[PDB]
């Protein structure tokens, strides 16, 4: 009943109980059940989408709402990446020149050819 | 500690706290088979062992590169980046 | 006596013999036998490493053919070289220690034959993973260690949460393996082979777009294996398995395979400077996120696992700097003290009657467990890169490389890495204080019964404590030496900068991480012992941000609601609305309904009539007249008659 | 001989009253005979070897020694020998998997099962379009009767599906075969690559052949009959339908389509890739929301068949070799999974709903180990023939079209998901409250499962062992100028 | 060791099936010989790399280039393309 | 390992109650004493005591079962009913 | 092998006739009747006839023996299933360890399994005549026929020289077969 996908099935039942679904993980685990691990009692009706609400379904997190958690996750990524990118601007310059190598950058040692020295060849 | 368990349930792994009464004799058999297997494997795979370097001579390597150059000159083959 | 053959074949026996003979042998013999086999493997490995440092001429073992189809020739080939021997040092040492530790730690458990067979299985397949000489053998090991991880995380089968944790791990690593298969297809197409020799022979001539495609797929695979911030979630769930499993998986072998896959590919990765960049910044993100989550966690194993995540991020940063030797050395060093941390945590947990893992539920144990204190202390100070310890010689130089890197922008990484480092101290001290210094938080009987563990637990911790004090210093020249040629990876000369990162470094940067570590460690301890309010405030906003960090930067919710749950809803839509909806409509259900109406209409064409003669005569007249008029229409224009015939069919059948 | 052997059959039936021991003996002899044929098969030759003709006008009841060929032709090359070996390996196992659970009217049941096996085996020997089509259709009434009389609760709808869908596709194949017959006045497979039809007529003939392929494989979107038919069939029916009958479609692609309609096939390949990618992705996702064990296992076959299609239509040697290897490995592993769900669990509990099953490891550790092994084999763990087939098929697909094959690489994940989701619940957790403890797997069930696992492991470790029969085949059908 | 005589599609009449079969087998066998040549080049390249190490870029340049050149042209291609098409026209 | 006995549970609970300052008297604490009546413990005070009991024997009392225990003997039989404590 | 006896059979029928139907023949769970059930059920595994009589005799004897065996099998298996005791040893012994062969074992273990082993052996040794080996040898022979002097060279030099010649020259004949492509 509660979610959009359980509602969408409402035309698809005729004479099947319209069960309001509750995630089995959120049932209090100190009550007693015929199957304690699944937190189910015998002959208990199943929602049409029961496979998405039983104990083997993906875990549900209660502390935050899903929307707010999305806000926090996007915000963390945004602030981290934006801060790093901005920091790239305010950077000191190095003090030593990048090193160099004999034979025009050892272009022969890294394969290379007379006719093709830009492809293979170091800073020389 | 421990608890009851069904005795009819036969598992290749032994089940619950499997500690057979004749385990020392069975262990002697198992270690003998282990030693035999390891030594057979170590000896049989010996001919397929080799070192990585110094197995082909400079003559072969140099002449193979020369022949490949010959092949690439018979065809029209420029080098990478050579344009 | 062939070292390579024995190194492969002995863990195979320690794996398979328990499965064949467990009921006949019993867990007493099986535990002792598997441990002995792994010990002999470790000794053979150490001897091989000694000789290889003598003479860097790797052994190859070339066996039967796997595939010899059109141009693709794949063989079961193995080699032990410098990279492989470093991996094997970690793998075999930690595996032998974990095997010895498990005799004590699992003594009560009914199912010890299966457990020890699985630990040996993991060792064997990881050895296969690192010793293979082509990407196919690597993949064989890659998939089998995933299978073994599934069997280990779900070892306690009756526990629902453990089974779900195992499903998480196996599925996220199958996502990685899907990208691995993509990469293998690209590699086989572009290079005609999977052998390392040929790919490293010709990779410098290859088109760069193709190399980026290959390396990107391989990096997504390694990302899932090494729990970078994309696909980390299973790493902390893996703490559902028994503690010795966590010691093996998070220190030596499983989470290191990703790093290995990048290290083995360094020759290709030199020519893909774009994916090196992505690797670098992914690692910076990973180390930051891991440290932040760790500061706000209360489960001991979870904090240690998040520390593993931060260290893997640090190795990935090193890879992205092309200081592959640095990442390799940090992998090898991190394995030892991470294994020690996990084993010490296992001791602490077994020292409580409740066997609670909540750091909020210990609190005075220094007097009661001095030896576990000293082991965990040594491991922590190794992690914090304190002077003269193994972690110093790896962590600090990796931190400094970022400043010394030629790429200017990489300076930002320095600060990120540094923050991670100090963040590390904060959680280490937090578990050190809350476990040993604080004030007792458990009830009185636990302190009465709090004792140390047996020799089977204690001896491995002693051995790994020695390792975590001495290995880094005794090995620094092999991996970080001014011109060491042991790991022979071909670093492009323009890229190589290990000299610049030593000569160009100033006192401020070379000293600031160390001083910050020392100062923060003292700060955390003194603020806990004297100003508990600053940590134990009650601000609504701070509690909110703390809650964010405590729930893994809500990542696990984000994955579970927006991908996995959405995916199951979409699967329901496909299975009900398409497979059992539209497809049955253009199928048995729709055709049945159609034929029912059509048949009813045609049989009732003469339904209500009473005199069959009159009706049938009217039908013959109507037929004749209609045929005449239809043919007249056809003579006029045949197209005009098509609608009329459609209408007549509609009249008859509908 | 035939007279004497018929007397033997009659007397055995008179005295024992159960025909099944005789059928097991006959099928085992057939397997040995095929192995002897393989011994005398020349591999350095791409020509059909053990040829014979039936129903020639000069000898309607014998073998044809005439200079005019107007009967039905039979013979084998390496490709057909591969599938024949798979068939004769599987038939005795399908007899043995129903040894004890068929009690009323069992002689008819075993007769139907053996007849279906023999018809498929003959189908792989057929050397012309008409003989192929005849043996292709002849299984449908036998399957209809078998499913209707010996299937589970919904077996009437299932028998009607297995007849009607397959007839539907086969009649369009029949249109194509009639067109070939009247246009070429020849129908045989020995020289049909020598006839080059105009591109337009090729394009038309291809459509009928491919509609039949789409229903028989099956491919999206005409697959929905297979889960029903598999779910309601008795065990031997399911084993034959998943292990053998679906392979007839792959064989049909290689034997009937590629040699004759080469240019049209080139033109149509992107459409095939669309259909196969849809099959893989959509059926893999639809499996996630199934609640019947046998339905889940049945849905798995469709995705693996999609991968095989992508391989076999890749115009590469690696892709065709991968498609054939995948077909064989699936023929090993899928009958084993059907044995587990519809032979072992169903004979103990007589129910297939997933909610009832949980934590079988406690009382049945051996069955749980079999489940784990067969699951990781089914999702393509390396050293299994399934991995070799899938990997080579994806290589060929990626070469044929990098984007489409690259996206196809997600099947690794998707298959892992549905299969391991099932096995996680089957083995883990506390023993279910709804079922009582039963026996662990028996000696017969273990024997069947062991045969299948050893076969898939042998071709997984050394796939090259099939190459001596197939190296001509991986070049016979690619079209490169 | 067998050495069947080589037959070309361009010479034969497609109505002698023996000649057509021989032409198909000849085409396939020649492709497999080409694959053998490529494998020889690749094996030499692997040996050169493993004995050269850091100077493989110099000592194996010809082998690397030749392997990469022969990779696209020395694979299996079938016979149907050539038998069903006449290149002259 | 470690195993508790009914008398150990009783001795721990009695020492626990003796430590509480809100109690009427220490000498009057019986096995079948009522905390509400004999010890005169408030509504919230018995809650504090149940919380102390669960913090002492390392278990977790649900709301419905916490409010049910009214006597010390009830507490002891509850704590002995629980396997891990 | 001939083992039939009509004299025994026509009396076995009546020895069956006294007993209750095998469905209800053990539903008590006296011991004398159970002992006779044990003996008569033990007759199921005492094979009563061989080949020379099924082939030669007639269908009335066959129908009777068939019926007898039907009821014997029912008695044996029902006693085994309810009591948990094998009907040998002759009063219903418990000794289930061993001495229990199913009717499929001989076929599947001495015909089917050896056939599969033979198939594996045949595939292994058939793979030796694979095209990859033939083409290796053929390339070598073509090189040796074009350049016979590398025959004069010693063994260990020879293979390196064949490799050299292969690398340098395009010894295939694919383009030769492509006559019309000029
Ligand atoms: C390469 C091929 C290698 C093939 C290995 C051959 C295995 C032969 C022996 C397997 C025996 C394993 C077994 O029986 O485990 C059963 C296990 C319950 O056993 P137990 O711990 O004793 O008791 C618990 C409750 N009774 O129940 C379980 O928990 C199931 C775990 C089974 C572990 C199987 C190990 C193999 C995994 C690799 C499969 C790869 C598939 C490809
Ligand atoms: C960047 C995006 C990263 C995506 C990573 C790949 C996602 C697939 C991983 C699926 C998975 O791991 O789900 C496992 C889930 C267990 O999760 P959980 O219940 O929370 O574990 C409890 C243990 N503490 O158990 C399950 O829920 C299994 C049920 C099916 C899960 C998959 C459903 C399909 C959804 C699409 C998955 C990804 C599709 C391709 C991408
Ligand atoms: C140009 C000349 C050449 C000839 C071409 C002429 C083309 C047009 C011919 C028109 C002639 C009229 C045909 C009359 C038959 C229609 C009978 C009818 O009205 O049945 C419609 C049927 C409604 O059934 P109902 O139960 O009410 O709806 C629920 C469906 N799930 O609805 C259905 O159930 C149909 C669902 C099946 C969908 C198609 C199934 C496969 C196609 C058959
Ligand atoms: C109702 C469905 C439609 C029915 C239409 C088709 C009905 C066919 C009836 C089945 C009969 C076919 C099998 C028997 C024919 C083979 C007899 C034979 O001798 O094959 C000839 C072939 C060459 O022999 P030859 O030239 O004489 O030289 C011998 C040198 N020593 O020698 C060989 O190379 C051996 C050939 C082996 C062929 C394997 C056959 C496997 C199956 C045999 C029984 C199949 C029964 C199927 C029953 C269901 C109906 C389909
Ligand atoms: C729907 C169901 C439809 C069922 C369809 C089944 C049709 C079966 C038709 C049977 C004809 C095919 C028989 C295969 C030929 C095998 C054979 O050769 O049998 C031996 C003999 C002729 O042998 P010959 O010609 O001499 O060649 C062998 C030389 N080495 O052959 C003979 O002497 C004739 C013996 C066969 C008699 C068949 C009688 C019909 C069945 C009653
Ligand atoms: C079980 C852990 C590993 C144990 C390894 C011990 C090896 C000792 C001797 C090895 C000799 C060897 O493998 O040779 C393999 C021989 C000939 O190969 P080759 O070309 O002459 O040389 C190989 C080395 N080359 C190429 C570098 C020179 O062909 C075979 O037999 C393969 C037969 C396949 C049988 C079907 C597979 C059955 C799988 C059964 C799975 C349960």
């Amino acid at each position: 009943i509660r979610a959009s996908f359980d509602k969408a099935e409402e035309p698809m039942l005729g004479d099947y109980p319209d069960i309001d679904p509750f995630p089995a993980q959120l049932k209090n685990p100190y009550k007693k059940y015929d199957d304690q691990q699944d937190r189910r009692n015998l002959e208990e009706p199943l929602s049409v989408n029961d496979d998405l609400y039983d104990m083997w379904s993906p875990d549900r997190f209660t502390h935050f709402k899903n929307q707010d958690a999305l806000k926090y996750f996007i915000g963390f990524l945004t602030i981290f990446f934006g801060a790093s990118y901005v920091a790239t601007y305010f950077v000191p310059e190095k003090a030593a020149i990048p090193r160099e190598f004999p034979y025009e950058g050892l272009w022969k040692e890294s394969g290379g050819t007379e006719k093709s020295k830009a492809f293979f060849g170091q800073r020389s | 500690g421990r608890y009851p368990f069904p005795k009819d349930v036969i598992s290749m792994t032994g089940g619950w706290w499997a500690n057979p009464s004749n385990w020392k004799l069975n262990g002697l058999f198992a270690t003998g088979i282990a030693v035999g297997l390891a030594l057979w494997v170590s000896t049989a795979t010996l001919p397929y062992t080799r070192r990585r370097e110094g197995i082909t001579s400079e003559s072969d390597i140099s002449k193979w590169n020369a022949a490949a150059g010959v092949w690439r000159e018979r065809h029209g083959k420029i080098s990478t980046g050579e344009a | 006596y062939n070292a390579i053959s024995l190194i492969i074949i002995l863990p195979c026996i320690s794996w398979l013999f328990p499965l064949f003979f467990g009921r006949q042998l019993g867990y007493v013999f099986v535990t002792r036998m598997t441990s002995t086999l792994i010990i002999i493997t470790t000794l053979i490995t150490y001897y091989y490493f000694y000789q290889l440092l003598g003479n860097n001429n790797p052994i190859n073992l070339e066996l039967f053919n796997y595939l010899n189809i059109d141009y693709l020739d794949i063989n079961y080939n193995f080699e032990i070289d410098a990279l492989t021997i470093t991996m094997l040092l970690a793998i075999t040492t930690i595996s032998s220690m974990v095997h010895i530790y498990s005799i004590g730690y699992m003594e009560t458990d009914p199912h010890q034959v299966r457990f020890f067979s699985l630990l040996s299985m993991f060792t064997f397949w990881m050895i296969i993973l690192v010793t293979g000489s082509n990407y196919f053998v690597l993949f064989v090991g890659w998939e089998f260690i995933g299978v073994t991880s599934y069997l280990l995380i779900s070892f306690w089968v009756t526990r629902l949460q453990a089974m779900k944790s195992a499903l998480s791990a196996v599925l996220m690593n199958r996502f990685g393996d899907a990208f691995f298969v993509l990469g293998l297809c690209v590699i086989a197409y572009v290079f005609g082979t999977l052998n390392y020799s040929t790919i490293f022979a010709t990779a410098y001539l290859i088109n760069t777009d193709l190399l980026v495609l290959i390396m990107l797929a391989l990096f997504i695979a390694a990302m899932a294996k090494s729990a970078q911030f994309g696909l980390h979630n299973w790493l902390t769930l893996a703490m559902e398995g028994p503690t010795p499993v966590s010691s093996l998986l998070h220190a030596a072998t499983l989470v290191t395979a990703g790093i290995y896959l990048l290290l083995r590919s360094a020759n290709i990765l030199e020519y893909t400077p774009t994916v090196l960049f992505i690797i670098l910044w992914i690692g910076a993100l990973t180390t930051l996120s891991a440290g932040l989550i760790a500061i706000c966690s209360n489960d001991l194993k979870r904090i240690i696992a998040l520390s593993t995540m931060s260290q893997l991020g640090m190795m990935t940063i090193a890879i992205g700097l092309s200081a592959y030797n640095l990442a390799l050395f940090h992998l090898l060093g991190h394995a030892f003290f991470k294994a020690l941390l996990f084993m010490s945590a296992g001791s602490i947990i077994h020292s409580i009657l409740n066997e609670s893992q909540d750091i909020r539920t210990y609190g005075g144990l220094l007097s009661y467990l001095p030896y576990t204190y000293i082991c965990i202390t040594i491991a922590s100070l190794s992690l914090m890169a304190m002077p003269g310890l193994t972690g110093y010689y790896t962590k600090d130089i990796i931190i400094e490389s970022t400043y010394g890197s030629y790429s200017i922008s990489n300076y930002v990484v320095y600060w990120i890495a540094y923050l991670s480092a100090v963040l590390t101290c904060v959680y280490s001290m937090k578990i050190l204080y809350l476990t040993f210094y604080s004030n007792p938080n458990n009830n009185t009987i636990t302190y009465y019964n709090a004792h140390e563990s047996n020799i089977y637990i204690t001896l491995p911790m002693f051995i790994l404590a020695i390792f975590a004090m001495f290995a880094g210093w005794i090995l620094k020249d092999i991996y970080l030496g001014v011109g060491t040629d042991f790991v022979g990876t071909h670093i492009l000369p323009n890229n190589f900068s290990y000299f610049d990162t030593e000569f160009s470094i100033t006192q401020f940067y070379k000293l600031l991480p160390l001083i910050s570590a020392i100062l923060v460690s003292i700060l955390i301890v003194v603020l806990n012992e004297f100003f508990a309010i600053v940590f134990n405030l009650n601000n609504k906003y701070i509690n909110t941000v703390y809650s964010i960090f405590n729930q893994k930067l809500v990542s696990d919710q984000i994955l579970n609601h927006f991908i996995i749950f959405k995916g199951l809803v979409t699967s329901g839509n496909i299975a009900h609305h398409v497979d059992k909806g539209s497809l049955y409509r253009l199928g048995p259900v729709g055709i049945n309904r159609l034929l029912n109406k059509a048949s009813y209409n045609v049989i009732n064409l003469s339904s209500n009539t009473r005199s069959s003669l009159s009706m049938n005569s009217m039908l013959i007249l109507i037929t004749i007249v209609s045929l005449l008029l239809l043919v007249l229409v056809m003579n006029v224009n045949f197209i005009i008659v098509i609608p009329v015939l459609i209408s007549i069919l509609y009249i008859l059948f509908s | 001989i035939l007279l004497s052997s018929l007397y033997l059959f009659n007397r055995i039936l008179a005295w024992q009253g159960n025909v099944k021991h005789f059928y097991l003996f006959a099928s085992n002899l057939l397997l040995l005979f095929i192995v002897v044929l393989y011994i005398n098969f020349n591999t350095f030759s791409n020509s059909f070897q053990f040829n014979f003709e039936l129903f020639n006008s000069l000898n309607p009841f014998g073998l044809s020694n005439s200079d005019i060929s107007n009967g039905l032709l039979f013979g084998i090359d390496g490709l057909s020998l591969t599938f024949i070996l798979l068939t004769v390996l599987l038939i005795p196992l399908t007899l043995l998997g129903n040894w004890y659970n068929i009690n009323f009217n069992s002689n008819l049941y075993y007769t139907l099962v053996l007849a279906i096996g023999l018809v498929i085996l003959l189908n792989f020997w057929a050397l012309d379009y008409i003989s192929f089509y005849i043996l292709f259709e002849a299984t449908l009434p036998l399957l209809f009767i078998l499913i209707h009389i010996y299937g589970s609760s919904d077996s009437e709808r299932a028998s009607f599906y297995v007849l009607m869908f397959t007839l539907s596709g086969s009649l369009f194949m029949l249109l194509s075969i009639v067109v070939i017959s009247i246009v070429l006045n020849t129908t045989n497979f020995i020289n049909h690559n020598l006839f080059v039809l105009s591109l337009d007529l090729q394009t038309i003939i291809w459509l009928g052949l491919f509609i039949a392929i789409m229903v028989k494989t099956p491919l999206f979107p005409i697959h929905v009959w297979l889960p029903v038919v598999h779910s309601e069939s008795p065990l031997a029916g399911s084993m034959i339908l998943a292990g053998l009958i679906l392979k007839l479609a792959l064989y049909a692609i290689l034997r009937l389509l590629l040699p004759l309609l080469c240019e049209a096939q080139i033109l149509y390949t992107p459409m095939i890739y669309i259909i196969s990618l849809l099959t893989i992705i959509l059926t893999s996702l639809a499996t996630l929301r199934q609640i019947d064990l046998k339905v889940i296992i049945a849905y798995s076959s469709i995705s693996h068949m999609g991968i095989a299609i992508l391989g076999v239509c890749s115009n590469t040697s690696l892709g065709i070799y991968g498609s054939i290897v995948l077909g064989v490995a699936h023929g090993f592993v899928s009958p084993a999974l059907f044995l587990i769900v519809g032979g072992i669990l169903y004979d103990r509990y007589h129910i297939r709903i997933v909610n009832y099953y949980k934590g079988l490891t406690t009382y049945m550790p051996q069955l749980a180990t079999y489940i784990i092994i067969l699951s990781f084999a089914n999702i393509g763990t390396p050293l299994t023939g399934n991995f070799t087939g899938e990997f080579l098929s994806l290589q060929g697909g990626f070469i044929r079209n990098p984007i489409i094959g690259g996206i196809s690489c997600i099947s690794v994940l998707l298959a892992a998901i549905y299969q391991l989701k099932l096995t996680n619940k089957l083995t883990g957790g506390i023993s279910s409250i709804y079922m009582h403890r039963t026996n662990d797997v028996t000696i017969r069930e273990k024997f069947i499962m062991n045969i299948l696992i050893i076969s898939t492991l042998i071709i997984g470790i050394c796939p090259q062992i099939m190459y001596n029969l197939l190296y001509w085949t991986v070049n016979n059908y690619i079209y490169i100028i | 060791h067998q050495r069947p005589e080589l037959v070309s599609f361009d010479d034969i009449n497609y109505n002698d099936h023996k000649k057509v079969r021989e032409a198909q087998e000849s085409y396939t066998r020649e492709q497999f010989i080409r694959l053998e040549a490529l494998k020889t080049v690749r094996k030499a390249l692997e040996k050169c790399y493993e004995e050269s190490g850091p100077n493989h870029f110099e000592d194996c340049k010809n082998l690397a280039e030749q392997y990469l050149d022969m990779l696209p042209t020395h694979r299996l291609q079938g016979y149907l393309g050539y038998q069903r098409n006449d290149p002259s026209k | 390992a470690h195993v508790l006995t009914k008398d150990m549970i009783q001795e721990r609970i009695v020492a626990l109650l003796e430590s509480f300052d809100k109690v009427n008297d220490a000498k009057n604490i019986t096995a079948t004493a009522n905390l509400t009546s004999d010890l005169g413990l408030d509504s919230l005070d018995v809650v504090e005591v149940v919380m102390a009991i669960e913090e002492e024997f390392g278990l977790e009392i649900p709301d419905h079962d916490a409010d049910e225990i009214k006597t010390v003997q009830q507490a002891i039989d509850y704590v002995s009913a629980q396997p891990a404590a | 092998l001939r083992a039939y006896n009509e004299e025994k059979e026509l009396a076995l029928k009546q020895r069956l006739s006294q007993l209750p139907p095998p469905g209800k023949a053990f539903v008590t769970a006296k011991e004398a009747e159970l002992a006779e059930l044990a003996e008569i059920a033990a007759l199921y595994k005492t094979d009563r006839v061989g080949i020379l009589d099924i082939l030669l005799l007639g269908n009335k004897h066959a129908r009777l023996y068939r019926d007898n065996t039907a009821l014997l099998k029912d008695y044996y298996y029902n006693g085994r299933r309810i009591l948990d005791k094998i009907p040998v040893k002759v009063t219903w012994e418990i000794k289930r360890e061993g001495a229990e062969k199913e009717d499929w074992v001989n076929q599947m273990y001495f015909l089917y399994a050896p056939s599969l082993i033979l198939l594996l052996i045949v595939m292994v040794y058939k793979s030796r005549e694979d095209i990859t080996f033939w083409a290796k040898k053929e390339l070598d022979q073509r090189v040796l026929d074009k350049h016979p002097e590398i025959n004069d060279a010693p063994e260990n030099e020879r293979d390196a020289l064949i490799v050299e010649r292969i690398i340098a020259g395009d010894y295939d004949k694919l383009a030769s077969l492509q006559k019309k492509a000029t």
